[PDB]
RNA sequence: UCCUCCUAAAGAGUAACGGAGGAGCACGAAGGUUGGCUAAUCCUGGUCGGACAUCAGGAGGUUAGUGCAAUGGCAUAAGCC
RNA sequence: GCCGAAGUGGCGAAAGGGACGCAGUUGAUUCAAAAUCAACCGUUGCCGGUUCGAGUCCGGCCUUCGGCACCA
RNA sequence: AUGUUGAUAU
RNA sequence: ACGACCAGGGCUACACACGUGCUACAAUGGCGCAUACAAAGAGAAGCGACCUCGCGAGAGCAAGCGGACCUCAUAAAGUGCGUCGUAGUCCGGAUUGGAGUCUGCAACUCGACUCCAUGAAGUCGGAAUCGCUAGUAAUCGUGGAUCAGAAUGCCACGGUG
């Protein structure tokens, strides 16, 4: 997840 | 007895000739002096309260009388017979001489005394004044006080107007601004 | 032992003792007691009478306690009154004196208080 | 502060106008840009319409603002509380 | 006054600076030493300018 | 079951699954008596102290009080010490 | 139509003189996010009473839930 | 003992 | 005009969050008086002695020195003696008021320094986290570049260790 990464 | 004395000898005369009046009994006399220490925080501790007292006794040379709460209120959270204060009524030689000691000693020794209020009568001639330390007397001392303390003097008057009760006070040099 | 409307202390230096004073430092509290005639070592719990009241007389010749108070007071009362730069940043609570606000000020902000 | 030896500040451009406008009379008020002038004692009564960066604000000189700069009532930032 | 209930309350001196004796009733018990009293205090005695300013560090 | 008011028609009494509330205790003082005392509320002034604590004076006149409902009483107080 | 429960932080749910989880916020840890750690923040449906004082007791109202609506 | 994850294209 | 000139403003704002430092919270210390021992460096629109004035920042006058010569320039911690006596203090020195000095056309926004007064938080710091293996760390002063003026930063220097 997050809504869609790696910061 | 000093200011009593000055009272009749000199104030009687000066008020007198002020105001015009036809009779001697007319000229504002000084009933009382009250002194009035409000002990709220008494409700946490009744030691608080026997201190007040013994500084009131102190400062006036009488055993104070316990004042109580005629209601109920909650919102200082005092129930209806709490103690919550005390005073002494000084009359006749006792009140001349405390008055000799606030005028003379104890009303210097305040902490910026620039004059009392002139504006502090009840609008029946009777003067009223915070003390907000008792240390300017000079009877408390200032090694062991456990919380500084003031209270409330109120000089009583037989004078109608406040222009008489000032006129009183003003024939004594109470210091006014 | 009684100075200037207060009581100042007995077991004391006098020079620390005088500082007791709203208006003696350290430099004024050396001067009154030259002037007196008083060493700075005396303990004011030794001092005669007539010693304090040299003092309470050296003392006198200083703006102090309620009379600097109200003079300070006043002071800064006209610069608000002003509307003045330091009138408004006396106002508002913030460093009047040019210091940073973006971080530090916190004497005159007093504690953070949190969004 | 400015030494005592070298005596007040004030812009040459400034002094003459003022002078001139006392001696005409309270006139529409004196558009300066000079925020580092003090304020003279002649100048009590005039109103100083001191540039701020992006406007000249009126200000009415009073006895108290002697010694002043004119910048002095002339705020540059503006600011009205974070989150108002 | 009741017997044996309040302060005792004897005559005292009080010796001021200025020198202004006096011989309060009180409950103190012993003579004091006043630093201020009534006949030499500020108020009682009534011992209590931008432009001028101005004038006096510059004078053009 | 018990108490108060109203219905209840100016003596008493009077019904409904009529209209409203309370009790099933408390108190060796909150009882007896002697002596004394007088309320609410608001205004004005007054250290902390604020709408409201304690103090002083004024206005006011029981609008308070009554160990607990309501009614009737209560200053000669039955109210407060 | 009747009769019992209730209504409390953002959510769920405890209690005559406002805490618990989770969430949230700040910091830390991490290359970063989560997990984790250290701080912190919020606080009693509505109306009128009773009371010196009501989230707490009383009555009514609104909203929600549950039950009862039978013999014909 | 345990001990997850790393947006799309390039 | 996205070019150019000018004045004034802004880059210094301030509910707030983080990094790097400085100063502290004291007695292995503060204050007062006395007295030791450095290194390295800079200097002509410069460094500026002595002397005089000013509580002081400084001011006036004016030698010397383009420097192993003169100046900046007293090193400080240390040592001796005295005092404070564990206190929010004779700890701390923030903040603010008043009065000034100097640089600079000009110190309001927004300079440094001085004097008097003021005397805040802070009593050794949660989870966490950093540097350092020797003349190091820790602690103590000193100088320099930039620079009219403006270091708690930077770069360098010795002392104690
Ligand atoms: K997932
Ligand atoms: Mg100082
Ligand atoms: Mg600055
Ligand atoms: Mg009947
Ligand atoms: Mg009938
Ligand atoms: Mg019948
Ligand atoms: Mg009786
Ligand atoms: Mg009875
Ligand atoms: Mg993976
Ligand atoms: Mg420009
Ligand atoms: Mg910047
Ligand atoms: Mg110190
Ligand atoms: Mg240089
Ligand atoms: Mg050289
Ligand atoms: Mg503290
Ligand atoms: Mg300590
Ligand atoms: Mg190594
Ligand atoms: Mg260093
Ligand atoms: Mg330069
Ligand atoms: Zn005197």
């Amino acid at each position: 997840x997050x809504a869609x990464x790696a910061g | 007895a000093k200011l009593h004395d000055y009272y009749k000898d000199e104030v009687v005369k000066k008020l007198m000739t002020e105001f015009n009046y036809n009779s001697v009994m007319q000229v504002p006399r000084v009933e009382k002096i009250t002194l009035n220490m409000g002990v709220g925080e008494a409700i946490a501790d009744k030691k608080l309260l026997d201190n007040a007292a013994a500084d009131l006794a102190a400062i006036s040379g009488q055993k104070p009388l316990i004042t109580k709460a005629r209601k109920s209120v909650a919102g200082f959270k005092i129930r209806q017979g709490y103690p919550i204060g005390c005073k002494v009524t000084l009359r006749g030689e006792r009140m001349w001489e405390f008055f000799e000691r606030l005028i003379t000693i104890a009303v210097p020794r305040i902490r910026d005394f620039r004059g009392l209020s002139a504006k502090s009568f009840d609008g029946r001639g009777n003067y009223s004044m915070g003390v907000r330390e008792q240390i300017i007397f000079p009877e408390i001392d200032y090694d062991k006080v456990d919380r500084v303390r003031g209270l409330d003097i109120t000089i009583t008057t037989t004078a109608k107007s406040d222009e008489e009760g000032r006129a009183l006070l003003a024939a004594f040099d109470f210091p006014f601004r | 032992a009684r100075i200037a409307g207060i009581n100042i202390p007995d077991h004391k230096h006098a020079v620390i003792a005088l500082t007791s004073i709203y208006g003696v430092g350290k430099t004024r509290s050396k001067a009154i007691l030259a002037a007196a005639g008083i060493a700075e070592d005396v303990k004011i719990s030794e001092l005669s009478e007539g010693q304090i009241d040299t003092l309470r007389d050296e003392v006198a010749k200083f703006v102090v306690e309620g009379d600097l108070r109200r003079e300070i007071s006043m002071s800064i009362k006209r610069l608000m009154d002003l509307g003045c730069y330091r009138g408004l940043r006396h106002r508002r609570g913030l460093p009047v004196r040019g210091q940073r606000t973006k971080t530090n000020a916190r004497t005159r902000k007093g504690p953070r208080k949190p969004i | 502060p400015r030494s005592l030896k070298k005596g007040p500040f004030i812009d040459l451009h400034l002094l003459k106008k003022v002078e001139k406008a006392v001696e005409s009379g309270d006139k529409k008020p004196l558009r300066t840009w000079s925020r580092r002038s003090t304020i003279f004692p002649n100048m009590i009564g005039l109103t100083i319409a001191v540039h701020n960066g992006r406007q000249h604000v009126p200000v009415f000189v009073t006895d108290e603002m002697v010694g002043h700069k004119l910048g002095e009532f002339a705020p540059t930032r503006t600011y009205r509380g974070h989150a108002a | 006054m009741k017997k044996d209930i309040h302060p005792k309350y004897e005559e005292i001196t009080a010796s001021c600076s200025c020198g202004n004796v006096m011989k309060i009733r009180s409950t103190v018990g012993h003579d004091l030493n006043l630093d201020v009293c009534s006949k030499c205090h500020p108020f009682f005695t009534g011992k209590q300018g931008r432009v001028d300013r101005f004038n006096k560090r510059f004078n053009i």
